[PDB]
């Protein structure tokens, strides 16, 4: 005995079951599309009880050909994806089908995607910083190793290049194991991301899930469990040290508004589901470093119209150690990687953790732009010749400091034909505490573009 | 409220309490999402009335 | 004369300075009206 | 027992409109209809089935939703919403239902293909590594076009967008003349709320270019209902796709993609969807990656074809930061900005060289122009800094005065008028004569008629130049020495309009 | 048909009525006026654009 | 069986409704078939009614004033006329309601016709241009 | 086969007809408001069909002293205008009916408004520039035949004399007819419009439709589509180039805004109809040249808050290929016919 | 619309009037009132069509 | 009011805050069935306010001195409680974020406060 469709509208659909077998919540059900070309197996994810035995589902997969009254049968588990150290290597999608080859994973154990997060009790917090080799980063917004890290912007402002940039300065050398979700990006980037691990043969250690913008909210938001199920595996059962990066996480709060509107449920605020915080938190409290193993993840965040009080991405901030903000301004100016110094933060950031040498430069670094940019004000009217000389002495250098953040990143080399550039922690420790108190003062602003340490500076300035 | 509660306890039988609440837009939000859910037409800002 | 050729300037630059703030203005009263008729009718389509 | 009793209890379908307004209806009866299948009226017009409720299925109108009334017979086409397609679309313009509105006459179709299939995954693709010449100098030579690619042509109103994207088209002919499919690029021009005259002066343009021996116009002007410009983009590609994976190469303008969310708002506020930022429905992006995404270049596993995008949006007062331009943004594999603010004063196509970006790069750019090119981008950002700082300095470095003159004649030379598409074998040189500085002696008045006129001395004598290139793709140095001696030999024979020679 | 515009800048600044002429119109005009009234304040707007 | 159900509906001079609905300043009002839109509607306790909406089931009227006296069950009875409002010479110097009752404790207001508050505005071809000052 | 009036709210009403003789949508319907100081024949246009062979109509003239259940007739066509060479020099409103002679045209051909714009095999394939006469608008600022034509401007900047400049421009030079669409009006500003025209003695020679601000929206909507209708004829059937006036433009998008809530439609962007670019375009792409003949159009287009990128103007402006801005700054100097040169523009100068 | 009919009498028979309308805001804020009551639909501010 | 009629003895009534009182009524009203208009308000607002104002007036020969608290939310002068409170008032001390944050205390501001007996 099984069920019957009842109602369709888009991805979401209504079953109707006998009296006493209605499925549970999140449970998976299957049913079929028999029209021709566009045939094929459809996933429904429960999602709600309407009563008199009926319930209400999300569709995995397009439900275009789905005709009323045909048979749905109940799985009795929800959606499996395979883990194991078999894993690594292959590209999956949500329903823990391997692209690369069909049959691959079938006969492996499978987990549950819906999984409850771990136990207060067992979480400890996490301070060892990570150095990755960027100025800004390492100077004013030094990640956690273990910790949960965002890069946020707008539209056209460096997600991909920086993110395949962190790629290179963590996974590449990363002693542990990787998962990648791409959860609601371009296809072809993924294409070029499963191209580019191979050629530098880090394929083998890391495993891909996408979910890419072509398929319907309903996997589209699913897609992110399907791979923190992965990492979370390697993490209480490999014990291995994991590394999740997920690209991009406000696709996951998107496809849960697409999908909250055919459910029926009241709008909130500009038009997101309500429970915004609750799924965002059930999805971000699941990635974290319990006592004696390690999930270190870096997150992308989009931020529509550039308004960063957007409900979505101001409640993903409360979840995060690291937070990288990228600005359109800073990305007008020439800047790259374009982080925007004011706004970014990172919570270990204090004396204790990174030492006094760190802490007093990062701080009068942080004074300097924020005296620039309250001066900026007047900067835009009059010039800079009409501040006072206590102000301008200042702005000199705020130029100055501002620009020497840029770096020539590796990924780039393919735009700019430039070569790539790391700096290691104490060499932009010094550059800038010179450069606050003064001692590069007089060469030229251009001189600082994209460089990297302190001998290059030395390099470009005498070329010019 | 639980807060409150346990902080009362100790406040009528002659203690001194503190309570920080940290953060109660969380609890607007939470307000807004419980109301929603239960179809109260909502108010300024989709805030519950 | 130089005195002339800055005032210049900056007669210019508050020129685009207020074409760009009332770019931004009316955005924001759109935005606005926009908010708000959506939750009146949210109210509306509520009951 | 049970299971015989209720067999034997259990022992050409047509429906009834009960409700109809404003473009959406809905049917009674139908029990066995599909979700999105293509319904049909007696008035002769098709219907969208959306939504199927316990009693009644919601159907999106397409065409002339007047004809429409209660009481109405409603019966299946038995076809998941499709659009008929082959080649014989090639040079008619239909409407998004595949039937032709042009009057032309009948359409051969070869087959039929569905709108709502899905884009090829990770593994069937392949980078984009081949050139997409559109025939623009201020865009082959900063923001190559690659096969597979998509190409945001984000502007003002009235900025040349239109003009960009039918230069674009007209440049494959030179292709088209031969067979191999390999080279033979073949278009489809999606017209979304174009002025009916817009549309026609499009054809007329593209039939006096010989665009027209494989371009395909589907056409949704601003007077049909919302339906036709929501679908108008999905047929497009859908007639694109067959070719696509068959081994064609297809490229796709859409003309333009704001008015599709415009129209799908419509549709969804209709439907009484609560919308979300911009009063858009939260799924606008979901329409517009949808369509977007399947723009690809597959794997030779799969046939080696591909299909390139050119959405058009259109921006309220240059807002670049709005909602649907970030989306679109957030979408495609890059932008080329048309600045309004250069177009008035001249500089056309007005292509902003400095938020403008090909986020595939170089990757799909020919060795000479890589070369020959490749410092021009950041030459030109420098110089128009360089501009907005002299413009109210005393007195400077006369390095400063050279790099502004250097500057002001390249930017001369970028534009070029309407309806002229220059082959990569001419732009190359077009952007020596810059790059190299030959210029550096012509007045900036005379520079754009001195290099149209160039192109045809290389081109009546010394073709080797222009065989060179085109047989090789790079610009070898026997070649570039006769390049030399005839630029130094031509400028003693040319004149200004006004003053000396030109050395 | 005419919109007179009261504006409180004005009313605090002294000008009371508070009727900022500059921006007030009338599309009916003179032909509302007496001609005693137009042999005068003809110059009037213009003067106070000025 | 028509027949039957038309004896019956028509058995039931002038018709009268009762409120099932009130708040806040409305009260539905049902039955009335002849009633039309905007017409004087007045209630028991002495408070009128406009009759401004006219659903299948009851009509809408908002209530002038007093709606305090408003109940469930109440008898409103129809005047027969749309909104109208005395007029005159009376009128000047005195202070009115909106529907012409001195509220000035004067006196009474020595009426010398009625209009209607609806009434069709001068025409295109009725008006003549403006010439004369408004001092 | 009559319908009868089930709901009343409003300017809308609900038409119940018998099961098989529900009319086509935007049929025109009459009924009757029998109390004496309000006595009308009212006319309602079918919005939707909401099922029951309930039919949800706006009306065109105010509802008040309506009764429930009173008869309403099907006319079985569209509202429908008088079209006809008669048509010139008089007044008529959106539905047709003369306001200067009441019963005249009633023996004329009558079309329907709602009809279809050309086909795209008639459109003209090429822009053809306007030879006016007027040297600023030949010179600075090119007219198009067939385009649209913005005017900016009010009162002390010498509008009436250009529109009466380019009715006899269009009846000397072209020998073609004017039509003025008079979409939400002023009743005083319409009379002087008509006096102004008729001391001219231009009035011989345009065609008059004032939909009037006193009535409610959906008049105001349709009296645009009226004017395009008497255009469209004398285009189609007595081959003469026609110059139709729309003032103003903004207030057709309003009324369309305002009918749209009425109809309980939920609103978009800053507030105007979802169907907004759909419903400006069913008017403005009608205004086109086909065949050898054309209709122009100059329209005065409000811009609310001085923004350009409200819907209304963004959408309004798309259509119109060129701009004309009167300045009183130039009028002052005694410069007639006022254009400002530089404040202008036009997008076939080229 | 009272005071419009009081002065209409006076401007039939031949008489000039002037009418103050102080203030019209309040008006529409009423009738607003009045229509949300009815479940008219509302627009743009709250205000019915 | 009984102080007033009965007794005739001149009172000072103050009220802190007022706003709470539309606020309340706001709150209700969607429970009650009413729909929301502007920004969030009761549709009432208008003459539920004023069927309480109008009875703090003073008749001839028994004074009564009202002093009323007025609430100004998110310091939007333009809500429309605020602006539909302004009409009922003689006078008008509105107080103003911007002057309190300069230290000026009672931080009355001088412009747009008001009062009618200014004459
Ligand atoms: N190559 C060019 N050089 C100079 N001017 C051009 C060029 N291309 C187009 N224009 C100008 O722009 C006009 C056509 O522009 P086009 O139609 O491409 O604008 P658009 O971006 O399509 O605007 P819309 O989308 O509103 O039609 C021409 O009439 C001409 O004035
Ligand atoms: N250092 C740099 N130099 C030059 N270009 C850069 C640099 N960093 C990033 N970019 C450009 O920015 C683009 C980033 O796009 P992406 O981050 O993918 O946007 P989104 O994620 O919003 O789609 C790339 O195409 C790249 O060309
Ligand atoms: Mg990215
Ligand atoms: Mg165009």
């Amino acid at each position: 005995t099984a069920g019957r469709v009842v109602r369709i509208t888009g991805p979401v659909v209504d079953v109707e079951f006998p009296r006493g077998s209605v499925p549970e919540l999140f449970n998976a059900l299957h049913a079929e599309i028999t029209f021709g070309a566009l045939a094929k197996t459809l996933t429904l994810e429960v999602a709600q009880h309407l009563g008199d035995s009926l319930v209400r589902c999300i569709s995995m997969q397009p439900t275009d050909g789905l005709v009323r009254g045909v048979e749905v049968t109940d799985t009795g588990a929800s959606i499996s994806v395979p883990v194991g150290d078999g894993v690594k290597g292959h590209v999956f999608n949500a329903l823990g089908d391997c692209l690369d080859d069909p049959g691959y994973g079938k006969d492996f154990e499978h987990w549950s995607i819906h999984r409850k997060p771990p136990a207060f009790s067992d979480l400890e917090p996490r301070t060892e910083m990570l150095e990755t080799g960027l100025k800004v980063v390492d100077l004013l917004t030094p990640y956690v190793r273990g910790g949960k890290i965002a890069l946020f912007g707008g539209a056209g402002v460096g997600k991909t290049v920086l993110i395949q940039e962190m790629i290179n300065r963590i996974a590449r050398n990363f002693g542990g194991t990787s998962v990648f979700a791409g959860v609601g990006e371009r296809t072809r980037e993924g294409n070029d991301l499963w191209v580019e691990l191979a050629d530098a043969n880090v394929l083998k250690d890391t495993a891909l899930v996408f979910g890419q913008m072509d398929e319907p909210p309903g996997t589209r938001m699913r897609v992110a469990l399907s791979a923190l199920t992965m990492a979370e595996f390697f993490r209480d059962e490999q014990g291995q040290d994991v590394l999740l990066f997920i690209d991009n996480i406000f696709r996951f709060t998107q496809a849960g508004s697409e999908v909250s509107t055919l459910l029926g449920r009241m709008p909130s605020a500009v038009g997101y589901q309500p429970t915004l915080a609750d799924e965002m938190g059930e999805l971000q409290e699941r990635i974290t470093s319990t006592r004696g193993r390690s999930i270190t993840s870096m997150q992308a965040v989009y931020v529509p119209a550039d308004d960063y009080t957007d409900p979505a991405p101001a409640t993903t901030f409360a979840h995060l150690d690291a937070t990288t903000e990228l600005s359109r301004a800073v990305f007008s100016k020439g800047i790259f990687p374009a982080v925007d110094p004011l706004a970014s933060s990172s919570t270990i950031l204090d004396p204790a953790i990174v030492g006094d040498e760190h802490y007093r430069v990062a701080q009068e670094v942080i004074r300097i732009l924020q005296r620039y940019k309250d001066l900026q004000d007047i900067i835009a009217i009059l010039g800079i010749d009409e501040l006072s000389e206590e102000d301008k002495q200042l702005v000199n250098r705020a130029r100055r400091i501002e620009r020497f953040l840029s770096q020539n990143m590796m990924a780039a080399e393919q735009f700019t034909g430039q070569p790539g550039s790391t700096v290691p922690l104490k060499e932009t420790i010094e550059a800038f505490d010179k450069l606050t108190k003064g001692e590069f003062d007089h060469l030229p602003e251009q001189a600082f573009f994209l460089i990297g340490g302190l001998d290059d500076l030395a390099k470009k300035a005498e070329s010019l | 409220y639980t807060g409150s509660a346990i902080g009362q306890h100790w406040m009528y039988n002659g203690k001194h309490v503190l309570i920080v609440f940290d953060d109660l837009s969380k609890q607007a939000d939470a307000y807004r999402a419980i109301s929603l859910l239960l179809r109260r037409p909502p108010g300024r800002e989709a805030f519950p009335g | 004369a130089s005195r002339r050729r800055a005032m210049k300037s900056a007669t210019d630059n508050a020129d685009d300075l207020i074409k760009a703030l009332t770019l931004a203005a009316n955005r924001e009263r759109q935005a606005q009206i926009t908010q708000e008729i959506s939750e009146i009718v949210g109210g509306a389509n509520a009951l | 027992x049970x299971x015989x009793x209720x067999x034997x209890x259990x022992x050409e379908e047509i429906g009834t409109v009960i409700d109809a307004g404003d473009g959406i209806a809905h049917v009674e009866g139908l029990p066995s209809v599909m979700t999105q299948e293509l319904l049909e009226f007696p008035g002769g017009v098709l219907g969208v089935a959306l939504n199927l409720d316990e009693h009644s299925v919601g159907a999106v109108i397409l065409g002339e939703f007047e004809k429409i009334e209660e009481g109405q017979q409603v019966k299946r086409t038995g076809e998941v919403l499709s659009v008929p397609v082959g080649d014989a679309f090639l040079g008619r313009v239909v409407n998004p239902l595949g039937q032709p509105i042009d009057g032309q006459g009948d359409i051969a179709a070869e087959t039929r293909r569905a709108l709502e299939l899905q884009a090829p995954s990770v593994v069937q693709r392949q980078s984009v590594s081949e050139p997409l010449q559109t025939g623009i100098k201020a865009i082959d030579a900063m923001t190559p076009i690659g096969r597979g690619q998509r190409q945001l042509i984000i502007g003002d109103r009235k900025t040349g967008k239109t003009a960009v994207c039918v230069d674009t088209i007209l440049n494959q002919r030179e292709a088209w003349l031969t067979g191999d499919p390999k080279q033979q690029v073949r278009c489809v021009y999606v017209a979304i709320g174009q002025k009916g005259t817009t549309i026609a002066s499009v054809k007329r343009a593209l039939e006096e270019g010989g665009a027209m021996e494989y371009t395909t116009i589907v056409a949704a002007p601003a007077s049909d209902a919302a339906g036709f410009k929501w679908l108008a983009p999905y047929t497009g590609s859908a007639i694109g796709q067959h070719w696509m994976y068959n081994g064609k190469h297809v490229l796709i303008v859409f003309d333009d993609l704001s008015k599709q969310a415009d129209a799908y708002r419509a549709i969804s506020l209709l439907l009484r969807r609560p919308p979300g930022r911009e009063a858009f429905p939260g799924d606008v992006f979901y329409l517009h990656s949808r369509l977007l995404e399947r723009c690809a270049k597959l794997s030779d596993e799969l046939g080696g074809g591909s299909m390139t995008g050119l959405p058009i949006i259109e921006t309220k007062a240059n807002d670049i930061s709005a909602f649907i331009p970030t989306n679109v943004i957030s979408i495609t594999d890059g932008q080329c900005f048309l600045e309004s603010d250069l177009f008035n004063q001249g500089v056309r196509p007005a292509i902003n060289v400095g938020v403008s970006v090909s986020r595939v790069g170089g990757a799909a750019q020919i060795k000479a122009m890589k070369e020959v090119a490749g410092s021009l981008r950041l030459d030109l950002s420098q110089y128009r800094e360089l501009e907005a700082f002299a413009a109210f300095a005393s007195d400077l470095d006369a390095a400063s005065k050279a790099q502004l003159d250097r500057g002001a004649r390249l930017v001369e030379l970028l534009k070029q008028p309407q309806y002229s598409p220059l082959a990569v074998e001419e732009q190359v040189v077009a952007i020596f004569l810059g790059t190299q500085g030959h210029l550096d002696s012509v007045p900036v008045e005379d520079v754009q008629r001195f290099e149209s006129e160039l192109l045809e001395h290389v081109k009546a004598s010394h073709s080797d130049i222009f065989d060179g290139i085109r047989e090789t793709k790079k610009l070898s140095e026997e070649a570039e020495e006769k390049l030399v001696s005839v630029i130094n030999e031509f400028k003693k024979g040319f004149q200004a309009s006004d003053g000396s020679s030109v050395v | 048909d005419g919109q007179c515009f009261l504006e409180s800048d004005l009313f605090n600044q002294g000008v009371r009525p508070a009727i900022n002429v500059g921006v007030s119109v009338s599309r009916v005009g003179g032909a509302a006026q007496i001609k005693a009234m137009k042999e005068v304040a003809g110059s009037l707007r213009l003067d106070l654009s000025q | 069986i028509e027949g039957a159900i038309e004896d019956y509906v028509s058995s039931f001079r002038e018709e009268i409704g009762t409120v099932i609905d009130a708040g806040d300043g409305i009260a539905h009002v049902e039955g009335l078939p002849s009633v039309m839109t905007q017409e004087l509607l007045e209630f028991p306790g002495g408070v009128l009614g406009v009759a401004l909406n006219l659903d299948e089931h009851s009509v809408g009227a908002v209530i002038l004033g007093e709606f305090e006296k408003i109940e469930e069950g109440q008898q409103v009875k129809r005047t027969g006329e749309v909104l109208s409002v005395p007029v005159g010479d009376a009128f000047l110097g005195r202070v009115v309601n909106p529907l012409g009752q001195p509220i000035d404790g004067q006196g009474d207001i020595a009426a010398e016709t009625r209009r209607a508050l609806e009434l069709q505005a001068p025409s295109v071809v009725q008006r003549q241009s403006v010439s004369e000052p408004l001092q």
